[PDB]
C-alpha cells in the first residue's frame, strides 16, 4: 500500500528546507522519502528510485526552484512521474513548490506551469499549514504525530560523522618542572650592619629581606665585595632549613611560615629567571605588571632556530615572538612561561604606540593557530638550553636550579576526527 | 604525565520533552518550551527609524541561510521556528522629531547632554504606557547613530547611554530592546568607500536567530531549560564594583545574581559601602550586608518554589574571609548544604595538541586536587566542527573555597551553567552565566545611586 511521500530536488543546495519539510513531515505521522534520509547507497539506486516512485509513492512533491527546473535527475524523475500519474489517474500527483524569488514565471518547466503551485517563498510556516490542508483533504492515511522519530532520525543520520571517539591523544603545555634544589636555604644576621633603607635586589646573587634576617640562597661569605661594610660576618650566624621538607610543606616555627617561605622562594626564582636571562643577551620590555624577553632581529641566523620562523615580518612591521617567566609550587615545582607577540619598525626599537602594537598583536595573532604556537614556544625554549636534557638557574657560587627543557605532557583519552574541508 | 577527565556536553529540554545539545537546532525542530499568541510590538524614535524596523521585521519572516551553514545553521523565519506572531502591523509607534534631537545633541557637558537624551526618551516611554490603554509587550527602542556616537564616555550619574537607559526604569518593570539604526539595515548604510560600514553578509542568519531569541525571551516566553536536572539547587553569584564618584576610594556596591533551572534569573541588590580595599585590591563585605543579600536570596527561592533549597552555590572571582562567611552561615537554614566556589580566568596554563592545527576538545578537565581543578570551558567541539574561541584557550581555574562538596559534581554544574544565555542562541560560552554578566549589571546598577528597588526579573537589566 502506498504511503511514501517523495520529494525530488537538486543537490546539495535544496538540502535545508528538503530536511526541514521531510522532517516536520516525518514526525507530524507520515513517512517520506528522499535521497539524503538513508546514507547507506550503493543498492542499485536508479532501480530503487524506480521501485519507490512507480509502486510505494502515494504523492509527489517537486522543488520547483531554478536549480530544480532542468536537472537531469529531476526531469528524469518527473518523466516518470508523469507515466505514474497517467497511470493511477491522479490529476494532482505531482505538487511544485517554488521556494524562490527569482524564478520567473515564464521559466518553469511546461510540465509543471499547468499545476497549481503551493507557495513557499513568502512564509514557510504557511506553506507548511497549506500542505498539510492538502494532505487533510487528500485523506492519506497517517497515525499520530511523534517527535522522537525525528529526533533519532536527526541523530542517526545527521549527527552520526560528529561524535565523540575513544582517542589517545598527547598534549604539550607550557610548563618546566624543576628537577633539582639547592640543599638548604640560609638566614643571615643583617640589618645592624648593612646600611638602612638598602635595596638588596640590586645584588648578584638574589636575596629578599625578613625583618631581622636576611633570606638567600647563598653561603654568609659572598657578599663581601658589594657590602665591604659586613665583612665581620661570622659564619656561626647563619640559620640553615632544609629544602627538600620545605617542599614537603611539614615545617612550621616561630621564626618562619610555610606560606611565607615557598612566597620567598618564589621571589628568588622569579629574580634568578630575571637575571638568567639577562646573562643571554635577549632584550627586555617591562610591561604593565611583568617582563617579557624577546630576540632582537638577526640575533639568530634566518630568524629561525631548527625548523620555527621566530621573528617574522608583517607589511611595514616586525613582530617577534617573546616570552615571560613566572615560578609557583604545589601542584609540583614548575616553572610558567607566557607567549606574547611585540612589534617594531626597525627591528630593535620598539614602537611606543600602545593601541598600535595591541592592534598589530590581535592582526598576527589572528592567523596564528595550535601548531605554530607549539612550534615556537618549543624552539624558544630550546633556544635557551644548556644542555642536551635541561639548563640551570643560578643560586649561588655553587648553587643552581636544574630546569628540564621539555615541558610535561598529558594524556587525553578522548578525541575526534579531523574535517575534511 | 597528568591524566585528563572528560566531561560530557550537557542536554537542554526543549518542546514535546526532547533533548537537544545545541539550542539552534533543537528550536528549529521541535520548537519553543512555553508558546505565546503572539508579540505586541512597541516602538518608539524617528519615522525613518519605525520604517526601518518595520522593514527588517517582514524580512525575518523570509529564509534566510549563511554562508557557513554547517557552523551557523539557517533560519527558517519566526513564525516558523516559534510559532508566534511577530508581525510589523499592528504595532504601537511614538514620534522624536529630528529636532527634539538635535537641540539636545549639540551640547558641550557629555553627562549633561546624556542625561537630557535619556529623559528624553523615558518620558515619552512612560507617558505612551500609562495613558495608553493598549497592553504593549516590549519596547524597541530604535536610536540614530550619532547619538550613540556622542553618548560614550570620553567623546551624580553615569555617562553611557545604554546603562542609564536600563537604570531609569528600574523602578517601572518596562522592557526595553536598544537598536542602532545601522545594525538592522546594515545594507543600506555605506561609508565614502561605498562599502557597508557592518558587514553582516556573511553572519546574517545567526544574527536573526538572535534577535529572535531575545525578542522572544523579553516579551515572556521561555526558549530552554536544561534537562538533566538535580532536584532543589540554586545558584548565586556575587558582583561587586567600586564607585568612582565617591569621596571615600573604599566606597563599593554589591549584586546579587540568582539562578535556577530555568536559566531566567532574579537580581538583588545590595547596599553601598566601604567593601573595596586599596591596598590588595580585593573587595569583601561586612556582615550585616551578607545576612541582607543572603536572605533575600533564600526569601526569593521559598516565594518561587516554596520549600528551602538543598544546596546553595555562591560562585565569584575571589575568596571569601572568615567574617563574610560566618556572616552568610548565620542565616542559613540548617537543613540546607553551603558551598562556595571561586572561578578566575587569569591562571596561564595552555594545552597545545601535537598533530594538526586544532585545540584541545572542549570539556576536559584536569583536576589538580579534591578542592581545585582546571575546565577546559572554551575547547574545541566536534557538533560544528570548529571552535569557538581563536588562538588557544584558556581555561578556567574552579576551586572550591569554602564547604564539603565533590569536585566532579561541581565542574559538571558549572559546565551545564554555561548553555542559559538567551540573549543569544548560540552553541555555548566560555564563563557561567552567574558570572557571565557581571560587568554589564555592576555598571547598570552603579548608573544610578539612588536605586531602591524590589527583586527584579533579568529582562530588565540587560
Amino acid at each position: 500500500m502506498r504511503n511514501k511521500i517523495f520529494i525530488s530536488h537538486a543537490t546539495p543546495d535544496d538540502n535545508d528546507f528538503t530536511r526541514w519539510l521531510a522532517l516536520k513531515l516525518i514526525g507530524l505521522g507520515y513517512e517520506v522519502w528522499c535521497d539524503i534520509l538513508f546514507l547507506d547507497k550503493g543498492v542499485d539506486f536508479w532501480s530503487n528510485i524506480e521501485k519507490v516512485i512507480r509502486e510505494d509513492t502515494c504523492k509527489f512533491l517537486l522543488v520547483s526552484s531554478s536549480y530544480s527546473n532542468q536537472r537531469e535527475g529531476v526531469l528524469k524523475e518527473l518523466a516518470v512521474a508523469a507515466k505514474v500519474k497517467k497511470q493511477l489517474k491522479d490529476d494532482k500527483f505531482i505538487i511544485p513548490l517554488a521556494i524562490d524569488e527569482q524564478l520567473s514565471y515564464d521559466d518553469i518547466n511546461i510540465d509543471i506551469v499547468r499545476l497549481n503551485a503551493i507557495d513557499f517563498k513568502m512564509s514557510w510556516a504557511r506553506g507548511l499549514k497549506d500542505i498539510l490542508e492538502a494532505f487533510e483533504k487528500q485523506k492519506v492515511p497517517k497515525e499520530v504525530a511523534d517527535a522522537s522519530k525525528s529526533n533519532l532520525l536527526y541523530q542517526q543520520i545527521f549527527l552520526h560523522d560528529k561524535s565523540v571517539i575513544e582517542k589517545e591523544e598527547i598534549y604539550d603545555s607550557n610548563w618546566l618542572s624543576i628537577l633539582s634544589f639547592p640543599e638548604e636555604l640560609r638566614f643571615h644576621e643583617y640589618n645592624w650592619m648593612l646600611p638602612k633603607r638598602f635595596d638588596v635586589r640590586e645584588l648578584t646573587f638574589p636575596a629578599v629581606r625578613y625583618k631581622n634576617y636576611l633570606c638567600t640562597f647563598a653561603w654568609a661569605y659572598d657578599f663581601t665585595y658589594h657590602l665591604p661594610k659586613t665583612e665581620t660576618y661570622h659564619k656561626s650566624k647563619t640559620i640553615r632549613i632544609p629544602t627538600e621538607e620545605i617542599l614537603s610543606g611539614s615545617y612550621d616555627s616561630n621564626f618562619i611560615r610555610n606560606a611565607e617561605c615557598k612566597r620567598l622562594i618564589v621571589q628568588l626564582l622569579n629574580k634568578a629567571f630575571e637575571l638568567r636571562m639577562k646573562d643571554k643577551e635577549v632584550q627586555e620590555y617591562e610591561m604593565s605588571n611583568k617582563t617579557a624577553y624577546w630576540l632582537e632581529k638577526g640575533k639568530l641566523e634566518k630568524d629561525k632556530f631548527e625548523k620555527t620562523m621566530l621573528v617574522g615580518k608583517q607589511k611595514d612591521k616586525n613582530w617577534h615572538f617573546a616570552i615571560s617567566g613566572a615560578s609557583k609550587l604545589y601542584p609540583f615545582p614548575v616553572l610558567m612561561i607566557s607567549s606574547h607577540i611585540f612589534f617594531t619598525a626597525d627591528g630593535k626599537k620598539l614602537i611606543d604606540s600602545s593601541s598600535v602594537q595591541h592592534s598589530s598583536r590581535r592582526r598576527q595573532g589572528k592567523n596564528w593557530w595550535n601548531n605554530t604556537w607549539r612550534t615556537k614556544l618549543l624552539a624558544f625554549i630550546k633556544y635557551l638550553s644548556d644542555d642536551d636534557t635541561s639548563f640551570y638557574l643560578e643560586m649561588g657560587s655553587e648553587e643552581k636550579v636544574f630546569v628540564s627543557n621539555e615541558p610535561v605532557k598529558f594524556k587525553g583519552n578522548v578525541s575526534y576526527n579531523i574535517p575534511e574541508k | 604525565m597528568k591524566e585528563l577527565i572528560y566531561i560530557e556536553e550537557p542536554k537542554i529540554l526543549f518542546a514535546h520533552g526532547q533533548k537537544c545539545t545545541d539550542a539552534r537546532d533543537g528550536l528549529a525542530l521541535f520548537g519553543p518550551l512555553n508558546n505565546l499568541y503572539g508579540i505586541k510590538s512597541g516602538v518608539i524614535g524617528t519615522k525613518q527609524g519605525l520604517k526601518i524596523f518595520r522593514d527588517y521585521l517582514d524580512h525575518i519572516q523570509k529564509p534566510i541561510y549563511n554562508s557557513n551553514s554547517i557552523t551557523r545553521p539557517m533560519f527558517p523565519g519566526f513564525e516558523a521556528v516559534f510559532d508566534c506572531k511577530w508581525e510589523s502591523t499592528g504595532i504601537t509607534f511614538k514620534e522624536v522629531t529630528n529636532e527634539d534631537i538635535g537641540k539636545f545633541l549639540y551640547n558641550s557637558s557629555t553627562h549633561k547632554r546624556t542625561y537630557d537624551l535619556v529623559s528624553l526618551f523615558i518620558d515619552k516611554i512612560i507617558s505612551a504606557n500609562k495613558n495608553e490603554d493598549e497592553n504593549v509587550d516590549v519596547w524597541f527602542v530604535i536610536v540614530p547613530d550619532e547619538i550613540y556616537k556622542y553618548c560614550r564616555p570620553n567623546s551624580n550619574y553615569d555617562a553611557q547611554f545604554h546603562d542609564q537607559f536600563k537604570a531609569r526604569l528600574l523602578k517601572h518593570t518596562i522592557p526595553t530592546q536598544i537598536f542602532r539604526e545601522s545594525t538592522l539595515a546594515w545594507r543600506d548604510f555605506k561609508n565614502a568607500f561605498g562599502l557597508p560600514i557592518r558587514d553582516f553578509s556573511k553572519i546574517e542568519g545567526h544574527l536573526a536567530w538572535t534577535i529572535s531569541t531575545a525578542a522572544f525571551y523579553k516579551a515572556g516566553g521561555k526558549p530552554w531549560k536544561l534537562s538533566d536536572v538535580r532536584n532543589g539547587v540554586c545558584y548565586l553569584g556575587l558582583v561587586y564594583k567600586k564607585v568612582e564618584k565617591s569621596k571615600n576610594p573604599r566606597n563599593a556596591c554589591c549584586a546579587a545574581q540568582m539562578f535556577l533551572d530555568n536559566g531566567d534569573g532574579t537580581v538583588f541588590k545590595g547596599e553601598v559601602g566601604p567593601w573595596y580595599n586599596p591596598k590588595n585590591g580585593q573587595y569583601h563585605l561586612e556582615p550585616k550586608e551578607a545576612k541582607a543579600l543572603l536572605s533575600q536570596s533564600l526569601q526569593s527561592y521559598k516565594e518561587q518554589i516554596g520549600e528551602y533549597p538543598k544546596e546553595v552555590f555562591i560562585h565569584a572571582k575571589t575568596r571569601f574571609n572568615h567574617q563574610e562567611w560566618d556572616a552568610f552561615l548565620e542565616v542559613t537554614p540548617k537543613e540546607t548544604n553551603l558551598v562556595g566556589v571561586t572561578i578566575s580566568k587569569t591562571k596561564p596554563l595552555k594545552l597545545y595538541k601535537t598533530e594538526g592545527d586544532y585545540t584541545i576538545l572542549r570539556g576536559n578537565a584536569y583536576v589538580v586536587n579534591e578542592r581545585s581543578a582546571f575546565l577546559w570551558t572554551v575547547g574545541y567541539v566536534p557538533k560544528i566542527q570548529t571552535a569557538l574561541s581563536m588562538e588557544v584557550p584558556n581555561p578556567l581555574f574552579i576551586e572550591i573555597n569554602k564547604g564539603e562538596a565533590d569536585i566532579k559534581q561541581v565542574l559538571k554544574d558549572i559546565l551545564s551553567l554555561t548553555k542559559l544565555n538567551y540573549n543569544a542562541c548560540i552553541f555555548a560560552d566560555g564563563e557561567p552565566v552567574t558570572l557571565r554578566f557581571a560587568d554589564k549589571i555592576g555598571e547598570i546598577l552603579t548608573a544610578s545611586t539612588d536605586i531602591k528597588t524590589p527583586p527584579l526579573a533579568f529582562k530588565y537589566y540587560i
